[PDB]
């Protein structure tokens, strides 16, 4: 029982690091968006620029 | 999506594994538990728990208190042919 125990008492702690890092990581993603329509613009200027 | 929350509910593994019922069982039992037994009984000086204590104790299987008990009939029987004869 006490082995079972030991397992429970890590996890209890570790986990809500984990827990935080996740979403932190996610809200990153959502940055990366912003980005995304920043290089859709300039790739779009850059081949209409090329067809001229 | 966000992690969800599995790892961090624990009150059905107080539950969920074998020895949860035995934990149980063995914090009342040995707990409860003496250092030593309470006493054995071998003797209490009625005079014949001293009889207990030389021929009935635990480890003896030394057949005097049958000899003895017996020779006790043997006498008894014995001053009841003078009280009949």
């Amino acid at each position: 029982r006490i082995d079972s125990v030991s397992q429970l008492q890590n996890v209890a702690e570790t986990t809500k690091v984990l827990f935080d890092v996740s979403k932190e990581t996610v809200e990153l993603e959502s940055e990366a968006f912003e980005l995304k329509q920043k290089v859709e613009l300039a790739h779009e200027a850059k081949a209409v620029l090329d067809s001229w | 999506v966000s992690t969800l929350i599995p790892p961090k509910v624990v009150s059905s593994k107080n539950i969920g594994s074998a020895p949860n019922a035995k934990r149980i069982a063995n914090v009342v039992h040995f707990y409860k538990s003496l250092p030593q037994g309470p006493a054995p009984a071998i003797k209490a000086n009625t005079r014949l728990a001293r009889y207990k204590a030389k021929y009935f104790d635990g480890d003896n299987a030394s057949g005097k208190p049958l000899w003895h008990f017996a020779l006790g009939i043997i006498a008894f029987g014995y001053s009841m042919e003078y009280y009949f004869h």
